[PDB]
């Protein structure tokens, strides 16, 4: 359900963090 | 009928989750940023012609 | 919603609580509500209305607390507030 | 059902006005429910 | 995996009235994981034979990425694990938490095994200090008759300080945080028993509230305090709390005229110092730690702590100001008028803990008809 | 001047600020905690607020108003009928253990 | 003696700016969340 | 007390029931014996080696005390691979967060006994340094950036030796604290047993049973250590070793340690680089897969003949593979190796759940 939503927000997260702090 | 700053910060950054995390994903590569840049300007300016950077032109060339 | 249905029906069951339904809907909302539309407003909740509308009122707002007896291991308020998110 | 008891029980009369009603006056009669709370009138 | 977490974080009882003498528990446990992980850093980089040892220590500082401030942190790390240690126990003392006596003597335990641990990594650099604590520090073993000569050369490796000492040291040194890691989760198993006390000394079971968000907040606030206080150390003066000879290598031939010891160490060196008889001055070294272990049996006090006691208020501030008194005279020449005024701040330690403030307790007991 | 320097030092002390009694602020050992659990009802209800309100001027730093304050000269020993006869009966029960 | 001299230095002054943001932050964080309890008021009210 | 004295225990565990104290022994053995070589060890490059061999030569029962811990080492590992094949036979796995914490265990043993391998720093030291952290250059885009990063260069030398000797010396204090943390969830469910039935209706204190039979356990244990060290010191060990580390020069007959020969043998069955890596990762990982593979209505593989016949064939076949890893990169071996491997995961994976289910049918559930 609102997972997705979630889970792409989290998705996004993860990879703006990495991208950022590596 | 018109909100606030506060008010708008909290409807569309804080109130959500994933938006509040977002707003400090991004909010701390602007800061980390802006921060660098201005607290190295003070302390260079604080050590005009001080520093390497300064006086180096006077001997590069290589 | 099939519980709200059966409740509203089978609470004006006698001449007592319609009485009562209907003095106290005139005085608030100024008319009486008829099953009918209690059964149109029932029928169009659906699961996203149902979100949205406890996301408007329980979601990350301060509640009203009220304890009495042993209450030693009721949860300290910033607790309780922070259940609301 | 939908409906949750007068009452929901769990494990007042200080004045006759509030004594009033509470002599019993027919035989007793016991429900039990799958929704809703058990009651015992009279 | 929640549970003892969570009840032993999360929804822990804390008393609603613990003031900031109460945050250095949490400081000690910073200062604590700081020096671990700065220490295994820097063990990374640093070697034990005393042909490289200093070396290896300038290399840290000039060369690896950031290994001055590595450095550094754990230098000043270890000065301020001892300004915490120091007013957690005078905490202790001032309101009573001695009571808690399993808690209490495995904080002593913690003391003696930390102090035990910062001597041995100051030896780890080889610089002239390194060498002559190592020398020093041993030796007092030294006073332990028949067997005293052989334990200290047994630890040694030899005849005297050399490599083999170097190389267990760093062994020694790097095992034994570790250990102080251990025990300390045994200090707090103890008082999670009994839970916090008060400034009060009163029991606070009947107004407790749970440690998360109260005191977990105010922790974070402490730990940027300490944080704060490192850093100035380490940004602004390094050295400060340093001594210049140990940026000169150990020299087995000479012992700088002017040696001192870390300033964490100066009351102890002072008391030392004061007896002109070698056991005697051991014996007083070691007594003026363990007499800690004494304080509950010496509790006359019908009240806990020392909030509403005025007298007893008055010897404590006495007592700390010997301890910088000692601290002071530590750090001067054997000379007059220093030598009678550390005999006379050593007399007044022992007294003012063995006699005095016991005496106030009994005179505030009596004014108070009980 | 010893009643003298008493009212002095029950002042000095300062528990009274913080509304307490004397025998709220001793140091709780199994006798006073046995005494504590004899107390009657109103003297221990009683003895529980008066600590609930100090911790909480303690909390927050602050003192009751000086009119609040308890007075020495109405001060007096609540516990002392109970504890004294707990003592007592501690002691009984050591003496008959030798022998 | 002091290579890392100047570096420092730079650095310290971040430290101060941070601190000089983060401490009053995390302090009104600390008074916020305290506040229930600073506020507190009690009553005590016996049978009698 | 009850985390031991009246810890209760099933009435019939077998001798494969004594390697978890065994591992405890070693575990101890470990941390002493190194300790004590910490006190006379150097990790400089110029100086390891001679360290070592002063350790040895000069210091006091120095040499017992390294022959202990080389010895102790190999101890370690065939107690690790018997309690790990009792586990998988006797169906101990379907204690989820024991095993997979085991699992944990014994990738941080490995790790652990590849660095103190280095710190000698022979030739097998430093050999095993350059291949064991290149694993990590296969991973895409960043691989050979955490090798320089691990290495603090761009080939092993002194900041790696140094950064070894830390990581040796604190990681077995870590699996230490990991291995308390294995016990405690055994204890939520105490042991299985040889039935793999519940033994809840008899169950016998711990002491004196278990106590005095881990006792035996640990004397038979000592016995086998010490044959090794005092007869046999170098019989497990590699005499290349015994020559200091030279950058310059691989060793021709260059081999692991005998307790990685059969994940050695499977990585050099592939000839590729990524996938000879993934097969290496996989061919330990795959017990955490243990668990779910299993398809069998009984716990323990005592009462299911097809499934003890397979697991022998899983043991022969990780025979086959130390033997092939000793072995030169040369016809036939290369075959037999690359049959091996297959036939590694083919067991666990496809032939072991079907005998399962096989079983389950004829038994008629
Ligand atoms: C460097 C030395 C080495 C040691 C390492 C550093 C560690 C520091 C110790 C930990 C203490 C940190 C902490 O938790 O601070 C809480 C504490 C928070 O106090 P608060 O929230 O205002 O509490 C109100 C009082 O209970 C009620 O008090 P009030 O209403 O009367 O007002 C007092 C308050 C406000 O009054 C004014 O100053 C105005 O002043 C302050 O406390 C500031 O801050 C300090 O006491 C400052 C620490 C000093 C250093
Ligand atoms: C290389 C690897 C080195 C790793 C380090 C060594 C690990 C050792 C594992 C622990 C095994 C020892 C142990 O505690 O098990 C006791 C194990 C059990 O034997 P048991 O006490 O006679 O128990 C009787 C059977 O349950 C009843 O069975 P039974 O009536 O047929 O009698 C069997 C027994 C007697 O039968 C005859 O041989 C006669 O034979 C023996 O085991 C001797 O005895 C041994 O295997 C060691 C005995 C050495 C003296
Ligand atoms: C590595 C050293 C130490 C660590 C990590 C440590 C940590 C702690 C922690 C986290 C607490 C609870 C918070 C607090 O009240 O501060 C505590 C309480 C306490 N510690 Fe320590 N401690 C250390 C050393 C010592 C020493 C040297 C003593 C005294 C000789 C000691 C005596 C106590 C006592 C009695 C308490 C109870 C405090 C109270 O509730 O009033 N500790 N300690
Ligand atoms: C209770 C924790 C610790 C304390 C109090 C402590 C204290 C000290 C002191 C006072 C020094 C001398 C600093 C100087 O150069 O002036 C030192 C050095 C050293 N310590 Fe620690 N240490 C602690 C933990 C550790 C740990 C856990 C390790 C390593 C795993 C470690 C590794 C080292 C190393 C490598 C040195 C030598 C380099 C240097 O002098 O900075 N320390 N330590
Ligand atoms: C440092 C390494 C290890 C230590 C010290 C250790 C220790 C123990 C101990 C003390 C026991 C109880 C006695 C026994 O039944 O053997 C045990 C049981 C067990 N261990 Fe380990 N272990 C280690 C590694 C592992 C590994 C690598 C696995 C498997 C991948 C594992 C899986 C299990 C399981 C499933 C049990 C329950 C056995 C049963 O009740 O049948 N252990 N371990
Ligand atoms: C899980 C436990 C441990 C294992 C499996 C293990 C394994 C090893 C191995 C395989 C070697 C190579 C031995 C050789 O051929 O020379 C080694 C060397 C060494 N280990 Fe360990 N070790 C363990 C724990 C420790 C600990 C706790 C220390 C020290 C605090 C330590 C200190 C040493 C030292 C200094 C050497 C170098 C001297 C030598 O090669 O014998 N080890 N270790
Ligand atoms: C293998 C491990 C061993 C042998 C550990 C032994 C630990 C002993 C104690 O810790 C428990 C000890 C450190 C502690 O005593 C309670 C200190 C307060 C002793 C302080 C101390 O320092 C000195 C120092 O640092 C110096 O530096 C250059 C020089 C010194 O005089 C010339 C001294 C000195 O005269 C004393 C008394
Ligand atoms: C900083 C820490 C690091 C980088 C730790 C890394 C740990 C990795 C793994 O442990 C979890 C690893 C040890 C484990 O893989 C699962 C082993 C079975 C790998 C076995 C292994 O050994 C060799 C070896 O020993 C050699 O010696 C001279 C030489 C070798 O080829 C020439 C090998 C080799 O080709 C392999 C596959
Ligand atoms: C209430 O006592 C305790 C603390 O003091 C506030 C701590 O900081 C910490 C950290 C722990 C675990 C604790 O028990
Ligand atoms: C219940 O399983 C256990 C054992 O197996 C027999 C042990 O040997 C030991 C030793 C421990 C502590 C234990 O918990």
């Amino acid at each position: 359900r609102n997972w997705v939503p979630t889970a792409q927000l989290w998705g996004a997260v993860g990879a703006v963090g990495l991208v950022s702090a590596t | 009928v018109a909100p606030t700053l506060t008010a708008r910060l909290y409807s569309l950054l804080f109130r959500r989750t994933s938006t509040f995390a977002l707003t400090i994903v991004v909010g701390a590569l602007f800061f980390e940023r802006a921060f660098d840049q201005g607290a190295d300007a003070i302390y260079e300016h604080i050590n005009e012609g001080k520093l390497w950077k300064h006086i180096k032109h006077k001997y590069e060339n290589k | 919603k099939n519980l709200l249905r059966n409740a509203l029906v089978s609470h004006l069951d006698g001449t007592t609580p319609v009485c009562e339904d209907i003095g106290r809907s005139l005085l608030t909302y100024g008319r009486r509500i008829p099953l009918a539309e209690w059964e149109s407003r029932i029928a169009e909740v659906d699961a996203r209305v149902v979100r949205e509308v406890c996301s408007k009122y329980f979601y990350d707002q301060c509640p009203a607390v009220a304890g009495f007896g042993p209450i030693e291991q009721l949860p300290d308020y910033n607790r309780i507030r922070s259940g609301m998110f | 059902a939908a409906v949750p008891a007068t009452s929901e029980s769990p494990v007042s009369v200080l004045c006759r006005e509030s004594l009033r009603g509470q002599a019993a006056g027919r035989p007793l009669v016991a429900s039990v429910s799958l929704n809703v709370p058990a009651s015992v009138r009279y | 995996l929640m549970k003892i977490v969570n009840n032993a974080f999360i929804d822990l009882p804390a008393p609603s009235n613990i003031s900031s003498w109460w945050n250095f528990g949490s400081l000690l446990g910073i200062c604590l994981i700081l020096q671990i992980l700065t220490g295994l850093f820097l063990a990374m980089h640093y070697t034990s034979d005393t042909t490289t040892a200093f070396s290896s220590v300038t290399h840290i500082c000039r060369d690896v990425n950031y290994g001055w401030i590595i450095r550094y942190m754990h230098a000043n790390g270890a000065s301020m694990f001892f300004i915490c240690l120091y007013m957690h126990v005078g905490r202790g003392l001032y309101y009573g938490s001695y009571t808690f006596l399993e808690t209490w003597n495995i904080g002593v335990i913690l003391l003696l095994t930390v102090m035990a641990t910062a001597f041995m990594g100051y030896v780890l650099p080889w610089g002239q200090m390194s060498f002559w604590g190592a020398t020093v520090i041993t030796n007092l073993l030294s006073a332990i008759p028949y067997i005293g000569t052989n334990l200290v050369e047994w630890i040694w490796g030899g005849f005297s300080v050399d490599k083999a000492t170097l190389t267990r040291f760093f062994a020694f040194h790097f095992i034994l945080p570790f250990i102080i890691m251990a025990i300390a989760m045994v200090h707090l198993l103890f008082l999670h028993e009994t839970g916090s006390n008060n400034p009060t000394g009163i029991s606070s079971d009947v107004d407790k509230i749970p440690f998360h968000p109260y005191y977990t907040i105010k922790d974070i606030l402490g730990a940027l305090l300490l944080i704060l206080a490192l850093m100035l150390l380490v940004l602004f003066a390094p050295d400060l709390l340093g001594d210049p000879d140990n940026y000169t290598p150990a020299n087995p031939l000479n012992t700088p005229p002017h040696i001192k010891p870390e300033w964490y160490f100066l009351f102890a060196y002072a008391i030392l110092r004061s007896i002109p008889n070698k056991l005697g001055g051991v014996l007083a070294l070691a007594f003026s730690i363990l007499i800690l272990a004494l304080i509950p049996l010496l509790h006359t006090s019908k009240q806990r702590s020392m909030m509403f006691r005025p007298l007893s208020q008055c010897l404590f501030w006495a007592l700390v100001a010997d301890l910088l008194t000692l601290t002071w005279i530590g750090g001067q020449p054997v000379e007059h008028p220093y030598i009678t005024i550390g005999q006379l701040a050593s007399v007044l330690y022992f007294l003012l803990i063995l006699v005095l403030m016991p005496t106030a307790g009994t005179i505030e007991n009596k004014l108070l008809k009980w | 001047w010893l009643e003298g320097i008493r009212k002095w030092y029950y002042n000095a002390a300062g528990f009274n600020k913080l509304g307490l009694m004397r025998d709220d602020t001793i140091h709780e050992n199994d006798d006073v905690k046995e005494a504590i659990r004899r107390l009657p009802e109103n003297l221990y209800d009683d003895r529980v607020f008066r600590i609930k309100r100090a911790l909480d001027l303690s909390m927050r730093q602050q003192i009751l108003p000086k009119e609040q304050w308890t007075k020495y000269e109405e001060d007096k020993s609540y516990l002392e009928p109970y504890l004294k006869e707990v003592i007592r009966e501690r002691k009984e029960r050591e003496e008959w253990a030798k022998k | 003696a002091e290579p890392e001299h100047d570096h420092r230095k730079r650095m310290g002054l971040k430290m101060l700016l941070m601190m000089g943001l983060l401490l009053p932050l995390v302090y009104a964080m600390k008074r916020h969340k305290w506040s229930v309890l600073k506020s507190r008021k009690l009553a005590y009210r016996p049978p009698k």
